[PDB]
């Protein structure tokens, strides 16, 4: 039991440590006997250390100090008689300006964590309401302080001007922070908020993310999510970039599997997903398998060969049923429109006649039409002969012909993404400067811990100048 | 008064959805009952004969 | 000539790497694995001899993650993995300790909606010497598993060396590089030999190798290699030398005792401003609060009782002595006690004047209860305040000095004893002979110049407000003198 | 309220002069037929459903024959390898 003495020789320490080093070392230490100290001993004399650490001069240190509250917090089991409001009245405000803090880690740490606080905050709150029975606080106006409290933090988090510390709540709990803003309130304040991430259109990966985690959220509001979110993701269908499509791929799967889908958008869905199955990238062909076996197991076998089959038929080998296992479909897909082909017509500068050309061919083909002139504009010619001499094959036509609304909206979503391109000009370029921020430059002449690696750096550079110079001129 | 007009709009709507779908499955079946003529025996004896193809390739793959 | 170099600290922008090619086949699995799962046949290493493969890259340091994996967009592959795309990793090099890593994964397709790892392969951002890496890097690639982050790194991107790939492709980027001496007769023989020896080692071995780049920040056409270093880390401990009277060293001697100003915030909470107009104290501590009211002036309430004192301050509100106490359980210090405290104290039933005279001693210095102690003091008599006057001359020592020099809740008490000495004579003529004492000592004039020239300021003042006053009054300045 | 209750609701354009109620009937006949027709396809389904199955495990035999000639080709090449490679060993031995 005598860790309560030596705990007493690491906290006198806390108030005075000078280095990064140490500090991080101290809370290491904390972390290390938190378990072994009572409940008592940690929110009464480590936590105030810890919410010390979160003041500090380094931001890792703010970082970690927050990190480590959250997980020492997490293990108080027990609420003693006079800390029931510690959470509400001492953690919670004293962390609070981290949510805001200058140094990106910190904020970072925060959205990491805030999922976790929250969660220790409402079960601590949890005890307290089981303490008072068994004892025999107006519960439901410190719950709603509570939720207030932390639905202000949410919302500043989704704020941030830092697209990762967004990203970074999305994929550590918005689904379960969802419980504090409530069934109602997480759609008009939440989920509003995630649907803004679709409108930054030159970071894909907040996109991503943003189809990555919608799925949580989406169940969460449930029914009213659906008609909101439903046109947001056919935009995920046609987006820039092909990983975010196969995250949205991703997403109508997970949300089809759930029941989350209304029937009629299901088999709309699959109108609109079935043409990847011939799409040349993998990751969206499986995607499309992905997300067109999953509705083939949810709906009605019925609806399979009446409903679903008429979508799928242009693109599989033989009108198999039983396409609810994945396994069956990819072994009847048709071979894709090889990715020179697809290129080629996406990237071409007006896409909307090649269509009309080859759907003009096409009716040709089925004996619709009775014969096709050349193309009127040269360049849908000189197009054409690309295409035809690269050995487009007229099955690939077919095929491209299907995936036409995704070509073209993703084109025009490409090019608006193009004429974003002027305000990040300097950054695609292989160097960075300092100039622009006026940082200091530091230099030596070559003709604690830190300061002496740095004295070793200095003594490599100075022995291997004088190798490469002694050699050089002995040559 | 215009949400009763908003009403009857959305149960007609309703209606000629409703009566489409079941002209889909009636000319669905019209298309099942064709394909009941496909045999079973003749195919699932094939699934014989390459059955035996496979015990011949998996007993050769020991080998 | 020079080696130009920045903190690690003090370059505030986020750390990019280039996930340039990958180099090397890459081993099917016979077809026997093919029978024992047939999902493999779908996977991207059967179906196209180079797969839209992706690269992670999530900085680690000490076993965790920094930050969020980036990743590369999508690129479509055909006869090679090239990506020329610059991630913008999720830190900055202040975040980045000593032993931070990057654990590049290299994934692809296995089926639906599951990835697979072609590889990993982890290097750390800082070399031998803290100098963050500086340029191209071919990062060995670990087969078939996700690369690692952990110290050390089970699957590490480069040797310290052990094969001769490794060394000679080290030698060969310095010597591209210029570093090593050029030779034209012996490098075309060299290489050849390298040649043989790369071609023999992409035969007899089937690793693979992940191209990598980190930016050069330039500045005026200099190139500043970014060394890991600490804000502070730039100062020697200035631990003394030698000690003869402090023998045990306390490192929290002077400092704020964090767990007692925890306990200040939770006990004497100020959201109970709605709640205590209708909540009171029961039965039981009624008694317990009349007994604390009770107390001598001189008796510091226990933190127990500074407790109930807050808990039931809107009660109490109802007592004038109780105000005596409550001031005392307020913290000074915190404005956020401070302004409740000043708030009860304009809505407390007012205390007397035998309880005024506790504020104005030593422990209070906040000039709105001070003040306030005046603003009782007023309400009583001036042969009242003839008596006290003796003891209020001496509580000008507690007063703020600088509002005497520069006075040349409406009165402070210098002010207030001026004025009620203009107002009557008795006090004007005890006034002058309690202050001119002071200005006489010539001990205070020596132990603390500064108590001492405050009341000859105060006679300064004096001297002047009594000038300022009516004919009547201001005979009584030429009677004193 | 009361106009829902009363089912005498109508179009105020009058574009229509058939009740509420009656279009509900109505519905609720389409969808007693849309059962029907649910019932009657399962039992065609039920019929395809046995023979697809067939198709696919003769498909799927027949993925696997294409898999285990090439494995064997591939064991056989990789045997003829060795063996040439051995039989040069024995002689450089």
């Amino acid at each position: 039991n005598g860790l309560v003495i030596l705990v007493s020789v690491i906290t006198s320490c806390l108030q005075t440590l000078k280095y990064c080093d140490s500090k991080l070392a101290a809370l290491e230490l904390i972390l290390h006997l938190a378990p072994r100290l009572s409940v008592e001993i940690l929110l009464d004399r480590i936590t105030p250390y810890l919410l010390h650490f979160s003041n500090d001069s380094v931001p890792r240190v703010r970082a970690e100090a927050l990190r480590t509250l959250t997980k020492v917090l997490a293990l108080v089991k027990e609420v003693p008689r006079n800390d029931i409001n510690i959470y509400p009245e001492y953690i919670l405000p004293g962390i609070a300006h981290l949510a805001q803090d200058d140094a990106t880690i910190v904020r970072l740490a925060y959205a990491e964590n805030i999922a976790l606080l929250a969660e220790t905050a409402l079960r601590f709150l949890e005890l307290v309401q089981l303490k008072n029975l068994n004892m025999e606080g107006n519960y439901d106006t410190e719950l709603q302080a509570l939720h207030e409290m932390v639905q202000q933090k949410v919302v500043t988090l989704l704020s941030d001007p830092e697209n990762i510390v967004k990203q970074t709540l999305m994929e550590n709990g918005i689904t379960r922070l969802c419980v504090f803003f409530g069934r109602q309130k997480a759609n008009d304040v939440l989920l509003s908020h995630m649907i803004t991430f679709l409108n930054d259109k030159n970071d894909w990966h907040l996109r991503g993310a943003f189809f990555d985690s919608i799925v949580g959220v989406a169940a969460y509001v449930g029914w009213q999510s659906s008609s909101i979110l439903k046109p947001l993701l056919q935009q995920g269908l046609s987006d820039a970039e092909e990983f975010v499509i196969v995250k949205a791929l991703y997403a109508l799967t997970c949300m089809c599997q759930l029941g989350l889908l209304q029937k009629p958008h299901v088999y709309e869905f699959a109108s609109d997903i079935a043409p990847f199955l011939c799409h040349p990238n993998l990751w969206i062909r499986y995607g499309a398998v992905g997300f067109i076996t999953v509705v083939a197991r949810q709906i009605s076998t019925a609806d399979v060969y009446c409903k679903l089959m008429p979508y799928l038929d242009p693109y599989i080998t033989q009108p198999i049923i039983q396409i609810e296992r994945k396994l069956v479909l990819l072994s009847v897909l048709k071979e894709p429109v090889s990715r020179s082909i697809f290129d080629y017509a996406l990237r071409s500068k007006d896409i909307t006649s090649l269509f009309r050309h080859l759907h003009m061919r096409q009716k040709k083909r089925n004996g619709s039409l009775p014969d096709c002139p050349p193309p009127e504009d040269p360049a849908i010619a000189q197009l054409l002969k690309k295409l035809l001499s690269q050995g487009m094959t007229e099955e690939e036509e077919d095929k491209l012909l299907a995936l036409k609304d995704f070509m073209m909206k993703s084109n025009k979503a490409k090019a608006n993404i193009v004429d974003q391109s002027h305000l990040h000009d300097s950054s695609q370029k292989g160097v960075i400067d300092l100039a622009a921020l006026g940082i200091t430059g530091r230099q030596v002449d070559l003709v604690t811990t830190c300061k002496t690696e740095l004295q070793q750096l200095i003594q490599q550079k100075r022995e291997q100048c004088n190798a490469e110079r002694i050699a050089k001129q002995m040559m | 008064e215009e949400c009763t007009d908003t009403l009857l709009d959305q149960l007609d709507t309703q209606l000629n959805v409703t009566e489409n779908e079941c002209q889909n499955y009636k000319r669905c079946l019209e298309i099942l009952e064709q394909m009941n003529e496909d045999d079973s025996e003749q195919l699932q004896m094939e699934l014989k004969e390459l059955a035996l193809e496979e015990e011949r390739l998996i007993q050769e793959l020991e080998d | 000539e020079k080696f130009h170099y920045i903190y690690s600290c003090d370059l505030d922008i986020n750390v990019q790497l280039k996930i340039g090619s990958l180099e090397g086949k890459r081993e099917q699995k016979s077809y026997k694995a093919v029978l024992e799962d047939p999902m493999l046949k779908f996977s991207g290493l059967y179906q196209e001899t180079c797969s839209d493969l992706y690269v992670t890259c999530q900085v680690f340091a000490e076993g965790k993650p920094l930050a969020l994996p980036v990743r590369t967009s999508y690129k479509a592959f055909s006869t090679r993995w090239n990506w020329n795309e610059w991630l913008k990793l999720p830190v900055k090099y202040p975040d980045l300790p000593r032993n931070a890593q990057v654990a590049l994964t290299i994934w692809d397709v296995y089926g639906p909606g599951k990835a697979v790892p072609v590889g990993g392969t982890t290097v750390s951002l800082f070399g031998k010497y803290g100098m963050f890496r500086q340029g191209m890097h071919d990062l060995k690639v670990w087969p078939n598993v996700e690369a690692d982050g952990s110290e050390p790194t089970k699957t590490p991107g480069r040797t310290s060396s052990e094969d001769q790939m490794s060394r000679l492709a080290k030698l060969t980027k310095a010597h591209r590089q210029g570093h090593m001496v050029k030779v034209d007769w012996l490098d075309r023989l060299t290489f050849r030999e390298i040649e043989m020896i790369n071609e023999s080692e992409k035969r007899s071995s089937n690793f693979m190798y992940l191209m990598v780049e980190f930016r050069c920040v330039k500045c005026d056409d200099k190139e500043y290699g970014i060394v890991y270093y600490e804000k502070d880390g730039d100062e020697s401990s200035p631990i003394l030398t030698s000690f003869e009277l402090v023998k045990v060293p306390d490192p929290q001697m002077s400092m704020e005792n964090l767990v007692e100003s925890k306990h200040h915030k939770l006990a004497r909470s100020l959201r109970s401003g709605p709640s205590d107009h209708d909540l009171k104290p029961n039965a039981a501590t009624r008694d317990q609060l009349n007994i604390i009211v009770s107390y001598p002036p001189t008796k510091q309430l226990t933190y127990e009782e500074q407790d109930l004192v807050w808990k039931f301050r809107y009660y109490l509100t109802n007592q004038e002595k109780a105000l005596t106490k409550f001031l005392k359980c307020v913290n000074w210090d915190l404005p956020q006690e401070a302004k409740q405290a000043l708030e009860l104290l304009g809505k407390w039933k007012p205390m007397d004047v035998e309880d005024s005279l506790e504020l104005l001693s030593s422990h209070y210095t906040n000039p709105t209860v001070r003040r306030y102690a005046v603003a009782r003091l007023r309400q009583a008599d001036d042969e009242d305040l003839l008596m006290y006057l003796l003891q209020l001359v001496q509580a000008l020592k507690y007063e703020n000095f600088d509002d005497i020099k520069n006075g040349l809740l409406e009165q402070d008490l210098c002010t207030f004893l001026i004025s009620r000495a203009c107002k009557n004579s008795t006090l004007a003529n005890y006034l002058y002979w309690y202050v001119i004492v002071e200005c006489e000592d010539q001990d205070t004039q020596q132990r603390d110049p500064k108590t001492h020239e405050m009341y000859l300021n105060v006679m300064r003042r004096f001297s002047q407000a009594l000038l300022k006053g009516d004919k009547s009054v201001r005979v009584m300045r030429s009677l004193l003198a | 309220a009361k106009c829902v209750q009363s089912g005498d609701f109508v179009y105020f354009d009058g574009r229509d002069r058939e009740r509420f109620i009656d279009k509900k009937e109505r519905l609720s006949r389409l969808k007693s037929k849309q059962e029907e027709f649910q019932k009657e396809v399962l039992k065609a389904m039920e019929g395809k459903w046995i023979t697809d199955q067939l198709r696919w495990k003769i498909m799927s035999c027949k993925m696997r024959i294409e898999q285990l000639k090439q494995t064997i080709c591939k064991g056989n090449e990789e045997m003829e390898k060795n063996s040439e490679g051995l039989l040069k060993t024995k002689e450089k031995n």
